[PDB]
RNA sequence: UUCAUCUAGACAGCCGGACGGUGGCCAUGGAAGUCGGAAUCCGCUAAGGAGUGUGUAACAACUCACCGGCCGAAUGAACUA
RNA sequence: GCAGUCAAGCGUUAUAGCGACAUUGCUUUUUGAUUCGAUGUCGGCUCUUCCUAUCAUACCGAAGCAGAAUUCGGUAAGCGUUGGAUACCCACUAAUAGGGAACGGCUGGGUUUAGACCGUCGUGAGACAGGUUAGUUUUACCCUACUGAU
């Protein structure tokens, strides 16, 4: 094994060397600062003087006490412009550094995070065995993580429980290999869309196939989604939208499960197709073009956008955590009528839609010319940022629960960290030392896994933007990976045919 | 010439850990180059692994693939 | 300006061009050595040969080369018109994949003399001899497609 | 004349009187042609024709045999289809090289009467800071055209060939003199640099350097191949 | 040498038929079997490909895949020496 | 070259093992950009003939071959294939093709012995990793062959 070389007689001797204290000083004089939202750019207060031993939680209360919610405080993070983040005290993050002197002002950008927190997974909780050939997909259900969804290559998915880590059970409905699986946003009904052009439907609970399959493509099934809880209409289930191979994506309502539209505008292979919170849906197809329909209008197409040189091989949408989580929470609470779940999963959206002014819903695509480009497909046709660097074809792209980032996982052994609102570039994550299949984040939008061709996964902290705990124990390619939603357990398979548990 | 039979040729030769190669990919581009100071000897890295630059344009896709 | 590119000569596919080169070595050089002739005499044979066929080759790219217009440095109706017939950017990675592939033949022929230098036996060099045409040939056949459309 | 004038000119003036019937005369003939072509070419083109007869039948009952196919009627991920790519050595044994062989003698002086310099007539692999010594102490000369720094090394797992940098030679089989000399010969173990494999070991640490053994006599045909030992 | 065809018709030749839904769907300035991409079905037949090639800007026209009429006795293919 | 794939065959009643034609990966990536150790035999002048694996000249075939020009190919050795500068350039020219009868008479570099100097090594006599300069071998009237002559 290859060492980092000794330090040095004269290191030593330093490190023998009495150590400084980094102490607070007493005779510290007051700091003029100015409050401003990231997001928006409003100014609080104007000009304030605070004493120079101000605590982040302090300044957090004093923020409270001046917007006038002191009742229910709300937690933030604060940042100063090189861009430094507050990380305990003011004079240690600023002042001690010497960057900014105490007679001029400090500007300081609040941003709101998460009241919660998920500890990083550091071990394995088990590796499971029971498919018979490659594992393939793999989901959490939305309303608890002790339920994980997997389909694989032997024709079957297995439905595991996450507090035993042992199978519970097993759909063996398909003939051919199960591509993708998904779960309902409410939590109700597994779809499983598999290699042989057919899509079925389970309940969970009993591990049964709802009536018969879901027929009328003619190649494989290559993404489903589900349409919002806050769009469907009390009383009802959602819909199915189902992309392929052959070009079409097809509309299935489960109600009296039939088909209602086939959407026929690519000329290729459809990568993926999206289905967002304001009644449209997203479809990225090899034909190097985006299609944008509406499915209150019979399914027509809106828009098309051309800007990739090449196969869009993913996309993403800024609210896309909310519309997978429908009306649940991290706490896993269960909406008593339809209604209440209606309007929850209506604030859900709302929280992270409707900001900074006007409602907004970007889109991120990424392409095999490695590159990326992002949208905001509702006010424009052109695209608003262009995000340029990877070195390969970008496999995987995500926004972060809260939309303010954008991670991107491509073959060159490589993640990137962009901003979500304008696409400019902020990190890479590097450590891989293969080409990165897919990535998932945390639910505090802190923390990053990452699975990788090299056999291992990878957990990034976002805020330091670096490695924070490399994970092996695969045997082979790892080629599904995902994170609960409470944030207790990151599910994994690959190659191997073992279902790989993780935990803190 | 023979070659016997051994387990030591099929075995890993070099490795490195992920920390090392955080140091020494942190340390690739704080040098500070001296003109006094000659190389006596080069240390033995996985110089592909740890010669890792951010570009901040991406190569022109290859049109052959599509037409 | 040229204004007319008539005077462009005739680009052969990748088989015919491999055999018109190698042919023309196997005709227009000697053929015959002998085992007991001096190392020095089997080391010029066969370096000789080596030599040829990379002029050949190169000569032939050259041709290739110096005979199609420059699509950037013509007059630009000029240029968006022969971008409409012929995808500009298709005629630029032709043209570069030709140059390419007579960069490639010159660094071969050159490494093979140099080994060739040091052959100890006939044997050798005419090992030597065969990889290098050998490698040629494999250069040359992976231009089957730019060869073609040019 | 502009554009396509020979098709307008056929198209305004027709051919000559006797095209088809010359041409369904010449077409008729070839195979007469064939047979006499083949009994009466000589040496090298005669060989040449001989060979593009046998791939053109070859061809031929290729399409035939797919012709008649078609008229009788890995588990990869989304984003990975549609997409393409004991503990005995394979070389236990190989040709056993003396040193006459091996070394060329070098003569030295003005009438040639010292003979103690040996060249190497081997590829070899010198190392990293490598200096030639002084040449009135130099007595095994390795000459810098056949030094090597690089390698073809075949991964038998996926089945991909990678051109890696030589790190060292450990072991040469016919003698340890020669495996500290460097020489690269067949049989001969090597290590390599395979950090672009992307290989981890169980506990997370990633493989830089490993063994294989060569394959080829680089001093025939000019390359370094080596099959890594898995 | 081994498979096949054959006076309820052997190989060549000549003549006739070679249809209808239909200009099948998408695409194209135009594309009707014959620039392309995926299906490649049904009916009536003795038989007739959602077409083997020539040909048209597209059609048209010819052709052969196949069937029939005349002719009347052996013939074809693959291997071996 | 190495490693692999397919299968017309070969082998067999144990889907073992050989295996033509094809084909993939490394060498080698995309916008026509921008000299690296020959350890021992080389070159001229004059002049003849031979090979064809044909550069030119003669006659043909094919090609988006309009004309002009050019490319590939066929028969073909009758006839030619240069002048210079220091293996590469310049020019003329129809063209400046390759090779054998040596490399299984004059003449320069080389086997150059005795003189001399510099460098490296050696305690030295001396040797060499080497570099420079100066340095006598002189038939024919014999037989045949060839050219002419009785
Ligand atoms: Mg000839
Ligand atoms: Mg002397």
């Amino acid at each position: 094994s290859t060492l980092i070389p000794p330090p040095s007689k004269k290191q030593k001797k330093e490190a023998q060397l009495p150590r400084e204290v980094a102490i607070i000083p007493k005779d510290l004089p007051n700091v003029s600062i100015k409050f401003q939202a990231l997001d928006t750019g409003d100014n609080v207060g104007g000009a304030l003087r605070v004493p120079g031993a101000i605590s982040e939680k302090q300044l957090e209360e004093l923020l409270n006490q001046l917007n006038g919610t002191s009742d229910d405080p709300v937690p933030y993070t604060f940042s100063c412009t090189k861009t430094i983040d507050i990380t305990d005290n003011l004079y240690s993050s600023l002042i001690k550094p010497g960057y900014n002197s105490t007679e001029d002002q400090i500007t300081l950008l609040y941003t709101p995070r998460a009241v919660f927190k998920v500890k990083p997974v550091t071990r394995s909780s088990s590796a499971i065995a029971g498919h018979g050939s490659t594992i393939l997909c793999s989901a959490f259900a939305p309303h608890t993580s002790s339920r994980m969804v997997t389909g694989a290559g032997d024709n079957t998915a297995r439905i595991w429980d996450c507090d035993t880590q042992t199978p519970m059970h097993t759909l063996k409905g398909h003939y051919n290999w199960v591509l993708c699986v998904s779960w309902s946003p409410d939590g109700e009904v597994i779809a499983t869309g598999s290699m042989d052009n057919t899509i079925r439907l389970w309940d969970p609970k009993s591990g049964q196939c709802l009536g018969d399959a879901l027929r009328g493509h003619s190649k494989w099934i290559t993404s489903l989604s589900w349409e919002p809880i806050h769009l469907v209409k009390p009383g009802s289930k959602p819909r199915l939208a189902s992309s392929s191979k052959d070009g079409t994506i097809k509309i299935w309502d489960t109600v009296s499960r039939v088909c209602q539209y086939t959407m026929s505008g690519h000329t290729n292979s459809v990568s993926c197709v999206k289905w967002g919170g304001q009644g449209l849906l997203y479809s990225g197809s090899h034909d190097r073009t985006v299609r944008v329909w509406d499915i209150n209008s019979q399914g027509r197409c809106i828009n098309i956008l051309k800007s990739h040189a090449h196969w869009v091989n993913h996309l993403s949408l800024s609210t896309d955590y909310a519309l997978r989580i429908g009306a649940f929470d991290h706490t896993g609470k269960k909406p008593s009528t339809p209604e209440e779940a209606q309007k929850k999963a209506l604030e859900n959206y709302e929280k992270i839609c409707k900001k900074n002014g006007n409602s907004e819903e970007m889109m991120v695509t990424a392409s095999d010319d490695y590159t990326m480009f992002l949208w905001n497909p509702l006010k424009s046709t052109k695209p608003i940022a262009r995000m340029t660097g990877h070195q390969k074809l970008v496999n995987h792209v995500a926004f972060s629960p809260d939309g303010r980032y954008i991670v991107s996982a491509s073959f060159d052994n490589s993640i990137k960290l962009w901003d979500g609102r304008d696409g400019k570039f902020i990190s890479t994550f590097r450590g891989h030392v293969a080409s990165v299949y897919q990535v998932a984040w945390s639910s505090d939008c802190r923390l990053l896994v990452s699975c990788s061709k090299d056999t291992t996964l990878k957990v990034w902290d976002v805020r330091t933007r670096k490695l924070s705990v490399d994970l092996p124990g695969h045997k082979d390619e790892v080629y599904t990976v995902d994170w609960s939603v409470d944030g207790k357990r990151v599910c994994s398979g690959g190659k191997d045919k073992m279902v790989r548990l993780w935990t803190h | 010439a023979r070659v016997q039979p051994d387990r030591r040729w099929f075995g890993n030769t070099r490795v490195i850990s992920q920390d090392a190669l955080q140091h020494f990919r942190s340390a690739l581009g704080e040098t500070q180059k001296d003109t006094y100071q000659v190389l006596l000897r080069r240390n033995k890295l996985p110089m592909s692994l740890l010669e890792e630059k951010d570009a901040d344009e991406s190569p022109k896709a290859r049109i052959l693939d599509t037409e | 300006m040229q204004l007319s590119w008539k005077d462009i000569p005739t680009v052969a596919p990748a088989n015919d061009l491999l055999d018109i080169v190698l042919n023309r070595t196997q005709r227009k050089t000697p053929t015959v050595i002998r085992p007991g002739f001096k190392i020095t005499r089997i080391r010029a044979f066969y370096m000789r040969k080596v030599k040829y066929t990379g002029e050949g080759f190169v000569e032939k790219f050259e041709d290739i080369l110096k005979g199609f217009p420059n699509i950037n440095d013509v007059h630009p109706f000029h240029r968006d018109l022969m971008d409409t017939l012929y995808e500009k950017n298709h005629y630029k990675i032709s043209l570069a994949a030709i140059s390419r592939a007579k960069s490639l033949v010159e660094q071969v022929a050159r490494d093979y003399v140099r080994l060739l230098k040091f052959g100890q036996s006939l044997f050798q060099c005419k090992q030597l001899k065969r990889a290098a045409l050998g490698r040629m040939a494999t250069i040359v056949k992976k231009l089957r497609d730019p060869l073609a459309y040019l | 004349p502009q554009n396509d004038y020979i098709e307008r000119h056929i198209k305004q003036h027709g051919k000559r009187l006797d095209h088809e019937e010359r041409k369904r005369k010449r077409e008729a003939r070839e195979s007469h042609k064939i047979s006499e072509r083949a009994q009466k070419l000589t040496g090298w083109k005669g060989k040449q024709f001989a060979k593009k007869r046998y791939a053109e039948k070859v061809s031929m009952r290729k399409k035939i045999k797919a012709h008649e196919q078609s008229k009788v009627k890995d588990a990869l991920p989304t984003y990975l289809l549609d997409r393409e790519q004991k503990f005995s050595v394979p070389l236990p044994k190989v040709r056993g090289i003396s040193e006459e062989e091996m070394f060329k003698v070098i003569k030295t002086g003005k009438s040639r009467s010292k003979s103690w310099k040996r060249m190497i007539t081997k590829h070899t692999f010198v190392g990293e800071g490598f200096t030639r010594r002084p040449v009135k102490m130099e007595r095994i000369i390795r000459p810098s055209a056949l030094r090597q720094k690089k390698a073809n090394v075949t991964h038998p797992e996926l089945g991909v060939t990678v051109f890696l940098p030589i790190l060292a030679v450990k072991k040469n089989p016919q003698s340890p003199m020669y495996t500290q000399l460097g020489v690269l010969t067949k049989g001969t173990i090597i290590e390599v640099n395979v950090s672009e494999l992307g290989m981890v070991t169980a506990g997370g640490k990633v493989v830089w350097g490993k063994y294989a053994q060569v394959t080829n006599e680089p001093d025939r045909d000019g390359c370094v191949n080596a099959v890594l030992l898995v």
